[PDB]
């Protein structure tokens, strides 16, 4: 291999050189700023300073070039990345040191940015980064752009840059089977707002902006406004669309399949090849659909769901390269078409079942076993979904260990056995609320409307205290009715606006049993809603978790198992 | 064997078969019939066999019941149907019992519809979706029913025939059936009943 | 509900009685004079023709005497025996005109049996006969597992004599299937040719057909020639339409020419834990890990058999008794092209580990724990691979345990410990052989040539045994690194001994190499070590055979290197 040594060393005397202003011959002459440099070392870095020297022109003997068109910062952070390989790169200058890239056409920055860009992808730039990317040729920045400009902006569909897109780019999104949208109207009602944004710019792209629709609101409303908005006496808009609405036969789209669902982790592998596996139940599919593995079989970990419906999965542990566990901080989010786990930013510290949970957009994760151990082995930290960073909260006043947090009233409830303590995330303090009666741990809770069902506790039992945020107060509804002699596993969750139960029974010498109830808040009564066949689902483990989300049946598999 | 004993046995069976069918089954040798059907199928020529017993089948139903239906439309045409269907059946039952032993060899392999479905499907094709005898059964069973829901009794258990042989001429379910009786009987309805209620409404009160 | 404790066994039985007696019968059966009285109730709930014959409206359902033709007596009275009382007790003889009376009167159970029966019955011989019967008599299971019978046997004997009437439908349909295990694109040809001699002048349109079929790799050689030696006079247009068989119709290779010599492996390292052994195979010229189904999927301890046909046999094993290791005398063998493992008939005694040998066309189980409190302890049983049956032979002289036995000359060699016998086949007896010098046991012995290599014991001891001289014999010790235990397996390779042996050491990992050894060196030449990258580890109670496969219809392992 070559000595790096003597690689290291040549490239701190060139840098040395380059400060120094030895053996420099040709200098950058832009808007008036003096950039002595060498031509050995723009050559190796840029691929148009080599067709800029070495071609034979003018400016081959010529010792002062007039390089126009860039930007002094800009050209400054090149040529010194050029000279030590340092790339400093922040959340704002990135726009212009990629289009100086591609001017100077410079592969190792042009790669470094759009990582970076790649990485930087989120709600309010991904229009801009969309724009951006059809610009200047980026297949994996416009594909990665196009998947999140589907999902966030038809999630949004309010960004001020949407106006200023080329035809093509829209032609791309609307037409695209990728869209997330309840409804089919939402995307007619953007399609509209874009063309009347001009009146006579936007006539021409009018008979190919309504080719991309389902005809089923081409014949209805949103015809006659257009109409109003149409130039005066142009015959050639009206009769045309009166008789084109005949092809594009009404086809449903993707984003229309989404169900309420249980996602299930960390479930009994099928196979005994791999350790545990992740699946999902589908209460109106009545089946078990897979799911993709956690990220290098990502153990002992939380899941939480945004209203945005988002799933995301922090801390956990990863074996070590018999007994053997490390435990790694990484953090990941799931993406819901893909069916695939995307890395994001990982967190401070390690931690093992961490409690996730979102509020005012923010990810809380609230205790789960640190490395740390100090003396706030309670410290919680939340995540920023607008600048992908964390920050740290104020401290949980008790050390909890075993415990499981909510989120009502726009405020943090983490329970634990006896005690119970609320977060105001703006405040940034903790209140003391109600002590409950019956020490019980190992349980989870669902927030439903105002109120917190703690259910289960230490097996599990049936036991039930109902929290009234309202009241401040502990009260017992009912006991679920169960078998005796068995060991049920409780798991409360929010489903059909109603507060249900998964829970999962085994007799003696008897395989477990799976069955839901839902229960009745003001009867105060577990009803049977659904009962789970075993031809379908299996067995699932014990460490598993279940959450309340939304997912398609159609980008995701049927898990082949049999009954 | 040759292509002569092959096709005198296949011309002595659809002789049979119309003996058969012009209700002088009196005489049927079923042991010969059976033979001669088990040494046609074994020679694999049951494509033959096949087609012959289709165009027999099809030629007899025109011949006769075509001109019967058509010769009858206004003296007991639904009586005149039924007889028909009912002598139809009655003679495929025998039919579809032997070309059922062939059928156990042709339906699978061939993966083709029963000579049962066959004789269904050829009857529903040349007798009830006729260019004439449809239009006709459908104005006939209309007026029937309209008279009868005007309030004089007229025969009852024939329109319960009736359907039963529309039903059982789907042959898969409830496919032509619904969509030939219902939906010219779901407009008469629709405007019968929209004139009784526009009559109603004026001619009473909510009491 | 049907109550069969009480009534229906007491109603059949004494509707069986009522037949026996002669008792409220109403129809006879005249069949070439021999009446069969009987009832008509069971002939319908038992045959779907004999009920539309006695209720059809016609002369025959008002008879009482019915002459029914076409059908032997022998059947219908067996068929009408097995309507009174369920049994059916079939021959290996009267199966064909059975299943023919059966498909007559549509009696869909005895059909059903029958089918069975004949599908098990696809030894060696009727394949060509029954596959005729197959297409005559309706049956696509038969007609499927005859196909691939004849696609895997008729082409290595392509001359039964039932295989020259068959009809020109079948024979395209064998001819034009990617299924001959054919290693030459001749044989396929010459059998077509003689299938076109023997019957000439009379199927010429089909000899034209077939001469199509066969296709031009095997259309350019001689059969131009034969065929103007041949030819009938006057026939014109005919050369017209043979010159055109040279341009068109797709030449593409075969599929028999892939019989490359691979090695099969049982009782792997299985990757999935749900497996607790698994079955794979290596390529020597393709440097390639290619993987098996499990026979069974649950059991294991098996011992493998490889004919001179290459095929492979599976018997004996040790399933777990899955109570919420118990052995099973099983017998399974494995499909070339199906990649599965169809059983046959069963062993008599439970054997842990049986050693299969292969002589003059039957397989010979010698030892393996057959019941263990035998009361001659040292016993053998072998297998008929035509009659599909197991014959008692004469018994071991003295009972040995972790033995291994291999065929030499068409003479059945068992080696154990120290002593060595040769059992006849044409006299069933046992002769003394030489005893060797050193006590070794856990080793197996490769019949390579007219020499026994008897290689390993507890070793690297090479003990040379050779029949026409009678004695034993040190060669040399195999290179193997110290502190370690090697694992050697012997075994044939492209008519050349060599070895594959495994070396462990403490804090090391294994690794797969074999060598090619020289008669007159005495030396095991390194000829290829096979990397880590494309084979893992496989164990240490793996077995070694030699035989010939597919690719393409075997699997490919996968495996991170």
């Amino acid at each position: 291999q070559i000595n790096t040594e003597y690689a290291v060393s040549l490239l701190e005397q060139l840098k040395l050189f380059y400060e120094q202003q030895l053996f420099t011959d040709i200098v950058l002459i832009v808007e008036g700023t003096e950039f002595p440099c060498h031509k050995m070392v723009l050559a190796t870095c840029s691929s148009y300073f080599r067709a800029m020297f070495m071609s034979g022109l003018s400016e081959s003997k010529q010792t002062h070039v007039h390089l126009r068109n860039v930007d002094a910062a800009t050209l400054q952070i090149i040529i010194t990345y050029a000279y030590t390989g340092n790339l400093a790169m922040n959340d704002s200058t990135v726009e212009q040191l990629y289009e100086t890239a591609c001017f100077l056409q410079v592969e190792d920055v042009l790669q470094r940015c759009r990582e970076y860009l790649i990485k930087k992808i989120n709600a309010e730039n991904c229009v801009r980064l969309l724009s951006f990317a059809d610009l200047f040729s980026c297949e994996e920045l416009k594909q990665s752009a196009k998947r999140m400009v589907e999902h966030k902006f038809t999630a949004v569909y309010h960004q001020d840059a949407f106006m200023q897109l080329s035809h093509d780019l829209l032609i791309d999104i609307l037409s695209s089977d990728n869209l997330n949208v309840e409804k089919e109207e939402t995307v007619r009602e953007a399609a509209m707002l874009w063309l009347e944004y001009n009146t006579e710019s936007r006539s021409q792209y009018l008979s190919s902006v309504l080719s991309q629709i389902r005809i089923d609101a081409l014949s209805e409303v949103t015809q006659r406004a257009w109409f109003q908005g149409l130039p005066p006496n142009d015959k050639s808009v009206v009769v045309q669309g009166l008789y084109k609405s005949m092809p594009k036969f009404f086809k449903p789209r993707l984003g229309m399949t989404k169900e309420e669902m249980m996602i299930f982790i960390e479930a009994s592998s099928e196979n005994p090849c791999s350790l545990y596996s992740s699946v999902c139940y589908s209460p109106q599919a009545e089946k078990v659909y897979k799911l993709c593995s956690p990220p290098a079989d990502l153990h002992k970990v939380g899941t939480v769901v945004t209203p945005d419906n988002d799933i995301y999965i922090a801390g956990g542990q990863v074996p070590l390269k018999q007994t053997a566990f490390r435990t790694v901080n990484c953090f990941y989010w799931f993406d819901a078409q893909q069916n695939t786990w995307f890395p994001k930013t990982p967190m401070l510290f390690v931690r093992i079942k961490p409690s996730l949970v979102c509020c005012e957009g923010y990810i809380y994760a609230i205790g789960g076993d640190s490395v740390g151990g100090e003396l706030n082995r309670r410290t919680v930290e939340r995540y920023d979904t607008e600048k992908d960073e964390w920050t740290m909260v104020s401290p949980l006043p008790c050390a909890w260990q075993w415990s499981a947090a909510v989120v009502v009233h726009d405020c943090i409830y983490v329970m634990t056995l006896n005690l119970m303590y609320c977060y105001f995330p703006r405040s940034d303090s903790w209140v003391e609320m109600a002590m409950r009666q019956t020490s019980r741990s190992f349980a989870s809770a669902a927030a439903f409307g105002d109120k917190i069902f703690y259910i289960g506790g230490l097996g599990s039992s049936v036991t039930v205290e109902i929290y009234d945020v309202n009241k401040n107060e502990w009260k017992m509804a009912a006991n679920i009715p169960a078998k005796r002699y068995s060991d049920p596993c409780v798991r409360a969750v929010v489903i059909s606006n109603s507060l249900c139960v998964f829970m999962r029974e085994t007799h003696l010498n008897e395989r477990a049993k799976y069955v839901t109830y839902q229960y009745d808040l003001e009867l105060d009564r577990w009803s049977l809603r659904q009962h789970i066949s075993e031809r379908v689902l299996w067995d699932l483990g014990r460490d598993f978790r279940c959450t309340v989300g939304k997912l398609y049946p159609s980008c995701l598999e049927e898990s082949p198992w049999k009954p | 064997m040759d292509e002569k004993y092959v096709n005198s046995i296949w011309d002595l069976l659809k002789n049979a078969i119309q003996e058969i069918q012009r209700k002088n089954n009196s005489g049927l040798s079923f042991e010969e019939l059976y033979r001669n059907a088990y040494t046609m199928v074994l020679h694999k020529h049951g494509e033959k066999l096949y087609t012959g017993l289709r165009e027999v089948v099809t030629e007899h139903l025109i011949n006769k019941v075509r001109e019967d239906v058509l010769n009858s439309l206004n003296n007991n045409f639904l009586q005149t149907l039924n007889q028909a269907w009912n002598d139809h059946q009655t003679a495929m039952v025998m039919i579809r019992d032997i070309l059922m032993y062939m059928d156990r060899v042709y339906v699978q392999q061939n993966n083709v519809e029963n000579v049962y479905n066959l004789g269904l499907i050829i009857f529903r094709d040349q007798v009830v979706r006729y260019g004439c005898i449809r239009d006709h059964l459908r104005q006939t069973l209309l007026d029937m029913i309209a008279r009868e829901r005007k309030g004089e009794v007229v025969d009852r258990g024939a329109i319960r025939n009736a359907c039963q042989m529309l039903m059982i001429l789907g042959l898969e379910g409830r496919s032509v059936y619904e969509e030939d009786f219902e939906a010219p009987f779901l407009e008469m309805s629709a405007e019968f009943f929209q004139m009784e209620s526009q009559k109603f409404l004026a001619e009473n009160s909510a009491s």
